[PDB]
């Protein structure tokens, strides 16, 4: 549940595949590369949940330089029914 | 299979960020990796 930081890059990489991956890894110098490659060779098996949690923190941390404008209903609409399902969220935001 | 479609849902938004800026995602990979 708790990812360290270094794992977390290397579930990250795994997912985008070996070529989206070695275009990212061009983006950082020599020594960082080989402690990658080195965590990402020692990765074992990645759990669903550690997949989807480090894709769920990936995205946030990647929108934070983004100047939002509006889109808030969606957003709503999304954080809604994965907190409460939306039968609940019907009941919530009142029938 | 519904937990599947939220993963391509996810893995769609990656690959959008990915055609968008790969530096973007170097970013996000220093930051982790170092703390």
């Amino acid at each position: 549940k708790k990812i360290d930081g270094r794992r977390k890059a290397a579930v990250l990489l795994v997912a985008l595949g070996p070529e989206k991956a070695a275009q990212v890894m061009k983006h950082l110098d020599e020594e960082t590369v080989e402690q990658l490659v080195v965590e990402i060779a020692n990765i074992g098996r990645v759990t669903p949940e550690e997949k989807k949690q480090v894709l769920e923190e990936f995205l946030s941390l990647a929108k934070a330089k983004e100047m939002i404008s509006e889109g808030g209903i969606e957003y709503a609409k999304k954080v809604l029914e994965k907190a409460f399902g939306p039968e609940r969220a019907r009941k919530i935001i009142e029938r | 299979m519904p937990e599947e479609k939220e993963l391509l849902e996810l893995l769609e938004e990656l690959e959008n960020i990915f055609s968008r800026s790969p530096s973007d995602i170097a970013e996000i990979v220093r930051l982790w990796f170092f703390e």
